[PDB]
């Protein structure tokens, strides 16, 4: 009897259209970091096109940083279904905001990066405090307030100091609700993550930076 | 490798496979030969500077589904392919679609029975890869 | 290709770079790589580490995307993944255009080391 191919053959024809197709190693290495993140999106290729066509230095830097942190989090969350689910969700949310944003001159990505060594240390230090608060704790009113006290000064620092944010100084003085609301969103993200979750502590430690950066990216 | 008539090779392999020879249209222009199939992507056969390639595009959403199924796809690739140079199928991308490709080893180009083994084997992998990307 | 001596081609490739059974090439400041002839095919390959088969599962997509960017000196335009001694391997079936002489083969070797560094970084945890 006929082979499966023969039995399922519908036609044999020729085509003049059907055709096949024919080194920057640092770029290759960078692409592989981005791919780990962009896999979480609806369409990784569409993400790569947005990124590649952007001229927003700070926005691209924010995404690259996130992608690097995402790789670390995948290292630490791959043995727990709750943690990997959390990671995949923050990935999906971040990447969806990339597509919605478009990485033009005015972008949700870039303004909330630390622009001095001091600011970088403040961010690392607050991330470490968040981990202490949560492991000392749903979050209580105490813990909630302590999170607020960690996050609000960082957000306010960015508004005060940053040039990656393109807003006029005088106009930035209208944004007190921005800081309150963003810090509350951070509480909510941390509170939900804590609910869903030594191994756990390492999971939280890698997740905190992503949850925070995703909150920053959702600031209107 | 040089007097090689790909149309005659294909015609002979399909005969070995028990194909209805009436389904075979005009092939002989030394373009890509295309086998259309009942529920699967079409199989393309082409000669590219003395290399014989068999390939198929795997579907409009294959690159997206690949984001979730890359491990299963890699395991499948690593299981090997006896009729391909290097013992392995290759993946590329054509028209925004993932492509499964076999650079056919010349051992499978000597006669129609041998080429039939390659074509039917490719069919089998096409089923498997396309289903893994569903 | 049955006149081809892989031992001499490697010697030549080293000479022309200013340097001094499967061949194991273990040079200063380079990872160990293997060069072998099998059935008229020339392979260059290397193992990628004790837990490379674990990281492969974790980073399959990323690793596959890098493979799909291609490799100009390989048959088929692409590096292959294999497995040896429980470790992932990166393998190049060397295209005959890169087997004609020492200059050409040194370019394949150089290229292999460059790609191996890329894949090593992809597999670090």
């Amino acid at each position: 009897q006929a082979t499966n191919l023969a039995a399922n053959l519908s036609a044999v024809r020729e085509s003049a259209t059907a055709t096949l197709s024919g080194e920057d190693f640092p770029a290759l290495i960078k692409q592989a970091s981005l791919d780990a993140l962009f896999k979480c999106g609806k369409d990784a290729e569409a993400l790569k096109e947005v990124f590649t066509n952007s001229n927003n230095v700070a926005g691209k830097k924010a995404i690259m940083e996130f992608a690097g942190l995402f790789r670390s989090a995948l290292n630490a969350t791959s043995d727990s279904p709750e943690a990997k689910t959390l990671l995949m969700k923050v990935g999906a949310e971040y990447t969806a905001q990339i597509i919605k944003d478009g990485l033009k001159e005015k972008s949700a990505f870039g303004p909330w990066l630390p622009e001095t060594k001091k600011a970088e240390a403040k961010l690392e230090n607050l991330e470490k405090q968040l981990l202490d608060i949560i492991k000392n704790n749903e979050l209580s009113k105490l813990s909630t307030n302590l999170v607020m006290q960690e996050v609000m000064p960082y957000i306010a620092s960015c508004i005060e100091h940053n040039f990656g944010c393109t807003l006029d100084p005088l106009t930035r003085s209208n944004l007190t609700h921005l800081v309150d609301k963003a810090a509350a969103k951070a509480v909510e993200a941390l509170d939900m993550c804590h609910q869903k979750l030594e191994a756990r502590h390492l999971e939280m430690q890698t997740l905190i930076p992503l949850l925070l950066r995703n909150v920053f990216a959702q600031i209107p | 490798m040089q007097h090689l008539d790909i149309a005659e090779l294909v015609r002979s392999a399909l005969e070995v496979s028990g194909c209805d020879p009436s389904l075979i249209g005009g092939i002989d222009s030394h373009s890509t030969i295309v086998l259309d199939l009942f529920a699967l992507p079409s199989i393309c056969i082409s000669v590219k500077d003395d290399d014989v390639w068999i390939w198929a595009q795997l579907g409009a959403d294959s690159m997206v589904v690949l984001q979730q199924r890359a491990y299963e796809i890699l395991m499948t690739i690593m299981e090997g392919c006896h009729f391909a140079r290097g013992g392995q199928l290759l993946l590329g991308e054509q028209n925004g679609e993932l492509t499964l490709k076999a650079l056919v080893h010349p051992d499978f180009l000597s006669d129609g029975e041998k080429f039939s083994t390659a074509l039917n084997g490719f069919y089998n992998y096409l089923e498997v890869f396309s289903r893994s990307l569903m």
